[PDB]
């Protein structure tokens, strides 16, 4: 800081000195402008405007220039004059970023304090190619039992949220968020901790606001930062966030560290890509849209990648988020966005209102890298736990007929009940992976296809205090071997029985 | 009604031939040793 | 003491911030009243533009105000419409440092009240217990609850 | 660039090669000058009832009756045969503002009231050393809200040299607004 | 217990920004007196049980 | 600074000004017109034009007119005057019981408020409908958004809420009526006026004093042009920022119709010569939805209850603008004219209806786990509705029929006779207490009464009047 | 060389303005003062002596006035045996990281189709090792195979199957094109290629490479690449191929991923360069502009190119203008099916959408013939009790209809096999099922002497050996 009198003005006095390329504004109108001059400018670079506002170059006509602005065009007055930074828009990168929150362009807006970091990168940039890359072999905890079981996600994955509203989109991602400050916070190595963004696009600033909250009171933010371009912020700022999250992501990727950004409200950046364009006079497409909506989304998920361990073995994990309507997936944007990942989680309503919650259907939901993400553990279980939901699933709707069955197909329902009861998880509920495997190993012996489902909601959390506070050893031992063996399978099996043993239900 | 007949069809169909196959693996190896690797 | 350093910054950075503004506002209005009112600012800008074609009354007038500013020591000064730019700005500058101390420091009436009628009336040379006293020793305990949650 | 702008440019280089500057030069002044004091050409120009070969007559005698010279006529025969005679007060202002350029701009200029004699003669020796193009026909204005300082514009389009007073103000305001 | 104990003492506030960044320093000191004077009696009663 | 009128387009001036040109968003008069037509900037065009949105019809408008810039955006007076008192969008009253005699005025046009201003504190409403407090329960200082068609009872529920609500509230209050019917408004100014939340007295001297007053209101209806409806609710919004900003009290704010805030657009765009979107909306249907719904914001301080109407066009759920409002709630409520048909009212489908404050962190379990089975039942029900269509309730086993019983009996048990309907419904009013609803869920869920019959719920509230009506209807 | 300057740019096209000698229609035009190297490619022609390109990479940087060179030529690529073992891209710069293309020769890919009077040759059969695609629709030795299906029904999972079976066996050479699929499928299958011998580096002490032997190219347009690289990429491969055909005279292979791309990345720019779109978005220019492409991949009297491709089905409509123009384009079918892919019979492919012109009884004998045929009829007769099954149930049919429904389920398991690549998600070891045996099979199940084994006995097998072992193990697990 400083003192005003002997300090400020002096500044001010040095400050006033002046006299005798630059432009002048020609047209404004929503929030786009259109100059008259500047014939060396860069497609896509800054420019300034003699009132602080900022925007961006994009049309590079023959006669005039499209600007889109950062901001409102009341500030502009159409002979205003304009002049170029020459810089090409950018934000910065660092760990001053953790903890924070920040607009599109770098900017805080948690009110507490700038933006300590020195080096930026370039919005823009080119993916990185097909040699400095590795095959994914890494998991990635999102501290879900469905997710983390039969839908594994990696490290350089891209994998697709999709459902409709209100149906635990965001809720998974926040757990995912969630589930990692243990596994941070017990290591100082940052080739295995896991850093987070969160980019928000089309959100409230009331939703953005709980989001932090609800990660303050877990102490979920010292390894996440945030990326809000709410419906105030202009235009661009909704096309730009997801870019900036991008670059803020490179700086673990190619750093050696990793990392796992959240697009949330996908949809949202190319709503405000086809209002930019329509705005500048481009021509549209069907249902308004450009047709460079594969080449908007292309450049943003391809830069998600495993680098090798020449540039360091970082990595950038990606996970978009998309809303349908009705549950039309045949739709142009849920189409192309399918069409370039490497993976799908559905979420139905019906689901969500059953009692399944989570409300992935794990049918259409798939996991391209698949078992490679996933640990042997869980393998064991999880195969055995697919193929059992795959036949309570075919067998299920001619079986809700009140027809008699025999015993091999009872016990199919039976035990895919227990499953589908066994998959179902509060929000902001995470569980560690050998708690995951202890209980699936439960559901899947057949320690719960006698009980009752509606017990099995307390039979999981008793269990897991069971196993928290007698058995701690079995779980620091999956956690670090990253297998069953016998003893650790005999182990868990008496542990189960004693905890039988001392308990009651109602089956 | 698409879904509903397909997934009752697929159970009925399910349940009807997994007896036919428990009939027909209960009944193999008597009339066909030859197959057998019991015997083998 | 974090969050209170976090708040006595916002505070001075916010004061700093209005301080600057009145004193472009200020400057502005009387620079747009003398124009107006003397004559030889008109040729003086006449002259000024001629020998440009190939210092102006504006700026001139500018760097004088903030070089008469900037050794003034606001705390000096007088009330709020009373002419001389110093005195325009001081104004605000002393009223706006008075809330703001107000709100990160105690009142000196706050003190000299208990000070005066609810301490020393107990007892002297230790200031031992407090059994001897009225029911407002709880409002006693609530000015506690005040000063050391704000500063 | 624009319509006007490529018969400016057509008009400009062809009598740069062919006939003379001079002759067209002062053809576009003087019709100009009838154009904006007749006050009847103008909706002659622009009406549509007036037949082409109405409009190519009267065209033809103002040739005739006036100093003329065969490219103006030519000009303006190619805009009666294009539909683009509403375009020729465009055409005369593109044509006076790169440009009508080797011998003398023509340049707006603007004050409070009237000046003198004295800084007259000061304005355009110091705009003249400072253009170094020989010919220069002015013009005067009078608009207050640049209270008095001299503005104007040298008329080639990227010199606007903004000498006021307001206009300095506020962008000095606007910038000692900036943050420390 | 387990939370006041995972992340062991990141706070350890450094008075060297504070004195710079804020121009009244005249509270700031008492303040930082206080705090001192306080850390010093945790410390002290924490070394004697 | 003065103008020319160049060209006329609708609702649509372009303007052409010498000297100095009006920044955008700022108001000009037209002076040479019979009453005071205001036109707000729009665009900037070149040739020193301004493209301009009239606040009144352009019948009588000629090419060479004057308008005269205000130098300002347009400016609506703001105090406890304004209470108790209708206005226009341009603030003029339209009450005839004289001038507004506020100090202040503040601009139609603010900047939302920022993100580190702003207090996501989790509260609920005592609404007394059973559908709203038991599975989509309203917050207080947060957004309400009811969807619905035509015919579905969006103003009769927005009726029910204000007495509900703003009698039982103490603080103040807006209602925005954005292209609404003038008999529906008439209704609202006369209720309020019965009730003492508009308490106006005439002295002897003709003036008026509208003092006690809760209730301030803002009427841009059908018989306006879209500029004059696509600006009424930014008016409403200042004259509430004003008292939750200033005055620090907490407000509501029910606003009738909002989509006319996008209709207008949809037929002034087109004029201002901009590419129609997908179903010709604008390309600006996100943006000049969010910059007023930012806005609308709890802050600390103070608080905006909201409850916006969505219309939905062809009973369309997948229309860009209300897909777009989805976002932007935090608690929803969808009409139907399936279940209306049904003689169900209100028509709540509670299964499209959600909210966020229905986590068990601030409701308790027990309300989370009666919802929720509320919910599955629901949807156990409803994916019956083919097979029961085509071959019908025999086929189905005796797990589904007493499911379908309570489905049944459940929704019937979810509708509720209001106040304001006794006009052309004729039965009294029932308000519902929250634990008297779960008590009954849970009572109907348990199977307490799958003795009774299946019309006994049907307008009855708690569960004593069900059985008494269940021992009339025995005889 | 002439030289130009750039008048406008808007995203992937570039306005050109030149003094004198314009270039013809489809040039390569260089920029000078740029980053990398950019290259913009004629498409039409404005006026004025202007000139309308599109870029092969982003036009971010680029600047009014900016310069530009014409080369006289289109995009030229490289050939030889020096393009073989080694990762190319549109403009046949190499993206491998190994050196550059040592090439002695260049081959531009906009060239003239083979006329009417070069024939094709004889329907020479090709055997892939798969059943149903062997049985039902047999692939042709000369002649345009397509694979058509939506996202996650295992078309790329297909092509490394078939490379697998058929790339490592020929002995001529193959190429590889990535239009516009994923980046970590280029990695898995330059990988791949370098394990399984298809592809042969030897670094050496002198920091050189060697990529001796390693009978395979690879060209790459990915998604990253914006539009202009992934339409011409397609012809970049192509003329690469075309080299071995005509020259060479080598029978040659070309497996090409996401085709449609093409398509995608015209519909991108048509509308800046200024087309009317079509009826559902795509260019006007769709049929011309892959008719172009398609002749160009035929046999002649010179060599011969066996042509995959990959052809995406949005929405599983096979309605859309793309698919129903390429259908017409092919000699080989085979329609991938999601209903199913549920049922998880892998290769998920329709037999009752799969067609072949190779299908006949003069090329195939009546043996192969009439089983195929009685196949589909048994399958369509099975698809018409679906809805009596749902309905009433299995009571109501005959033992005649039972022993239908039994027969369809029983082949519907038996086509399913499981292929080498797919051990990362089944486990299970890969298969190779010769024609004869799968002949032999299933005139077996229709004729009826399985009828005594189960149903399960089928869903992995490549054979009836497999299936009687399976049924074998059944039976013992049983007791």
């Amino acid at each position: 800081a400083k003192i005003s009198p002997s300090e400020m003005s002096r500044l001010l006095e040095e400050r006033i000195a002046g006299w005798k390329e630059v432009g002048r504004v020609v047209s404004v109108g929503d929030g786009i402008a259109r100059l008259f001059g500047l014939e060396g400018v860069q497609a896509g670079e800054l420019v300034e405007f003699q009132n602080g506002m900022t925007g961006m170059a994009l049309n590079l006509e023959t006669d005039n220039v499209g600007v889109v602005i950062f901001g409102d065009d009341r500030s502009v007055l159409e002979g205003d004059s304009v002049k170029r930074t020459g810089r090409i828009v950018d934000v910065p990168i660092g760990p001053g970023l953790l903890g924070r929150v920040v607009d599109a362009l770098g900017n805080p807006i948690d009110g507490k304090g700038p933006i300590p970091a020195k080096e930026r990168r370039r919005v823009e940039l080119k993916a990185p190619g097909i040699i400095p890359r590795k095959s994914v072999h890494e998991p990635m905890m999102t501290g879900l039992k469905c997710v983390d079981a039969l839908v594994p996600v990696g490290r350089g994955q891209r994998e697709l949220i999709i459902g409709d509203r209100q149906t635990g989109k965001t809720a998974v991602a926040v757990d995912a968020i969630i589930n990692q400050k243990e596994i941070n916070d017990s290591t100082d190595d940052e080739s295995k901790k896991l850093y987070c963004i969160y980019v928000a696009v089309g959100q409230k600033r009331s939703t953005v606001a709980q989001i932090v909250k609800a990660l303050e009171q877990r102490d979920a933010m010292k390894y996440t930062t945030v990326v809000a371009a709410t419906a105030s912020e202009a235009a661009p700022l909704q096309f730009l966030a997801p870019y900036s999250g991008c670059a803020m992501g490179e700086w673990f990727r190619d750093s050696g560290r990793h990392c796992v950004i959240i697009y949330d409200d996908l949809s949202k950046q190319a709503t405000a890509y086809r209002q930019m364009s329509l705005l500048l006079r481009r021509p549209p497409g069907r249902e308004a849209y450009p047709g460079d909506v594969f080449y908007l989304h292309s450049r943003l998920l391809e830069r998600a990648a495993k680098m090798g361990d020449k540039s360091g073995g970082g990595s950038l994990t990606a996970l978009p988020v998309i809303e349908t309507q009705a549950g039309d997936v045949s739709a142009y944007i849920p189409t192309n966005v399918i069409s370039i990942t490497d993976g799908q989680i559905f979420l139905e309503t019906e689901l969500f209102y059953k009692g399944i919650r989570p409300a992935i259907n794990v049918g259409l939901s798939v996991s391209r890298v698949g078992s490679a993400a996933q640990v042997k553990a869980m393998k064991q279980v999880a195969g055995t736990m697919k193929l059992e939901l795959a036949q309570y699933r075919e067998v299920a709707a001619f079986a809700q007929f009140g027809s008699d069955l025999d015993a091999s197909t009872r016990q199919l329902l039976t035990r895919g009940t227990a499953l589908t009861e066994l998959l179902k998880q509060r929000q902001y509920s995470p569980m560690k992976n050998s708690v995951q495997v202890c209980v699936l190993y439960c559901g899947v012996k057949g320690y719960l296809d006698p009980l009752d489902p509606k017990e099995i909601s307390r039979f999981e959390s008793l269990f897991i205090d069971y196993i928290n506070a007698n058995h701690q050893d079995i779980l620091k031992t999956i956690e670090t071997e990253k297998e069953l063996s016998e003893k650790t399978e005999a182990k868990l099996r008496a542990a189960v029985d004693e905890f039988v043993a001392m308990n009651e239900f109602k089956k | 009604s698409v879904k509903f007949m397909d997934q009752k069809r697929s159970g009925e169909e399910t349940v009807y031939f997994k007896k036919e196959d428990e009939a027909l693996l209960r009944n193999l190896l008597a009339n066909h040793p030859e197959y057998d690797p019991k015997y083998s | 003491l974090v969050e209170k350093l976090n708040g006595i910054q916002q505070a001075e950075k916010l004061i700093q911030g209005s301080l600057q503004d009145v004193m472009i506002r200020e400057i502005v209005s009387s620079f747009k009243d003398l124009y107006k009112s003397r004559p030889e600012l008109h040729d003086a800008a006449m002259q000024s533009a001629i020998q440009g074609l190939s210092m102006d009354p504006v700026g001139a007038h500018f760097k004088a105000s903030l070089q008469e500013l900037a050794k003034v020591n606001l705390s000096t000064a007088t009330a709020d419409p009373m002419g001389t730019v110093v005195q325009r700005v001081a104004a605000v500058f002393q009223k706006r440092e008075k809330e703001f101390l107000d709100t990160f420091t105690v009142k000196a009436t706050e003190a000299q009240e208990i000070k005066t009628i609810v301490d020393k009336c107990h007892k002297g040379n230790t200031f031992d217990f407090h059994a001897l006293s009225d029911e407002e020793l709880r409002r006693l305990e609530q000015l506690y609850s005040t000063v050391n949650n704000r500063v | 660039q624009t319509l006007e702008g490529r018969y400016a440019s057509a008009l400009f280089r062809v009598a740069k090669k062919k006939n003379q500057l001079e002759k067209v030069y002062g053809d576009l002044e003087s019709v100009r000058n009838a154009l904006k004091d007749s006050s009847e050409f103008r909706l002659f120009v622009d009406s549509p009832a007036v037949s082409v070969q109405q409009k190519l007559d009267v065209l033809r005698q103002l040739v005739n009756r006036y100093k003329f010279d065969p490219l103006t006529g030519n000009l303006l025969t190619t805009l009666v045969e294009n539909k683009r005679l509403p375009m020729l007060a465009r055409v005369a202002d593109a044509f006076d503002a790169m440009y009508r350029k080797e011998k003398g701009e023509v340049k707006c200029l603007v004050t409070s009231a009237k000046p003198l004699s004295a800084q007259q003669q000061k304005e355009i020796v110091a705009a003249l050393q400072n253009r170094a193009g020989t010919q220069a026909r002015l013009i005067i204005d009078y608009a207050v809200s640049p209270q008095i300082m001299g503005g104007l514009v040298v008329r080639l389009g990227e010199q606007v040299l903004d000498f006021s007073v307001a206009t300095r103000l506020d962008r000095l305001q606007s910038q000692l607004l900036a943050p420390l | 217990i387990e939370r006041q104990s995972t992340p062991g003492k990141p706070q350890q506030i450094d008075w060297a920004k504070w004195e710079s960044q804020i121009a009244h320093k005249d509270i700031l000191n008492c303040l930082k007196t206080f705090y001192t004077n306080q850390v010093q009696i945790l410390d002290r009663a924490l070394g004697a049980l | 600074n003065h103008g020319r009128i160049t060209q006329v387009i609708g609702a649509v001036v372009d303007v052409h000004f010498d000297e100095q040109l009006p920044p955008i968003l700022n108001s000009l008069e037209v002076q040479g017109h019979t009453n005071r037509l205001v036109l707000e900037v729009a665009q900037h065009l070149g040739e020193n034009t301004v493209r301009t949105i009239a606040m009144d019809a352009t019948e009588g408008l000629v090419r060479g007119q004057k308008v005269v810039d205000t130098g300002a955006p347009i400016q609506v007076p703001v105090g406890v005057e304004t209470l108790g008192r209708i206005m226009n969008v341009i603030g003029e009253p339209v009450d005839e019981c004289g001038p507004v005699p506020a100090k202040k005025t503040y601009s139609i046009h603010r900047a939302a408020p920022l993100f580190a201003d702003q207090s996501t504190e989790p509260g609920l409403l005592q609404t007394g409908i059973k559908v709203v407090d038991l599975l989509a329960p309203y917050a207080k200082g947060g957004k309400i958004g009811l969807f619905g068609g035509a015919g579905v009872g969006k103003t009769v529920l927005i009726m029910e809420l204000i007495n509900n609500v703003a009698n039982k509230h103490g603080g103040f209050s807006v209602f925005a009526g954005v292209g609404e019917r003038t008999r529906e408004g008439n209704d609202l100014y006369h209720e309020m006026m019965t009730t003492g939340v508009i308490k106006r007295k005439k002295l002897e001297d003709g003036k008026f004093d509208f003092t006690g007053s809760k209730a301030a209101l803002v009427y841009g209806q059908m018989n306006e042009p879209p500029g004059a409806r696509a600006r009424v609710a930014l008016t409403a919004l200042s004259v509430a920022e004003y008292f939750r900003d200033e005055q620090g009290q907490d407000v509501l704010l029910f606003i009738d119709n909002i989509y006319r805030f996008t209709q207008a657009g949809s037929e002034v765009s087109a004029l201002l010569g901009r590419i129609p979107s997908a179903v010709g909306y604008q390309p600006t249907l996100a943006t000049d939805l969010g910059q007023l719904q930012e806005r609308i914001t709890t802050t600390k301080k103070g608080s905006i209850t909201s409850v916006q109407a969505v219309y939905v066009p062809a009973d369309d759920l997948t229309d860009p603008a209300p897909a777009t409002t989805f976002a932007h709630l935090d608690a929803t409520t969808v009409l139907s004219r399936q279940i209306a048909e049904l003689g169900i009212y209100p028509a709540v489908d509670p299964l499209d209806s959600t909210s966020r404050m229905l986590a068990p962190e601030i409701v308790g379990q027990e309300h989370y786990d009666t919802a929720r089975a509320t919910q599955k039942l629901l949807q156990d029900y409803k994916s019956l509705q083919d097979i029961i269509a085509i071959l019908g309730m025999d086929e189905l086993s005796e797990e589904d029929k007493l499911v379908v019983s309570r489905a049944r009996k459940i929704q019937r048990f979810l509708s509720q006779p209001f106040t304001v309907a006794e006009v052309f419904t004729g039965k009294p009013g029932r308000f519902v207490e929250l634990p008297e609803t779960i008590k009954s869920a849970q009572t109907i869920l348990r199977g307490e009464c799958d003795d009774l019959p299946e019309m006994a719920f049907y307008m009855c509230g708690g569960l004593e009047e069900v059985r008494s009506k269940a021992v009339k209807m025995a005889q």
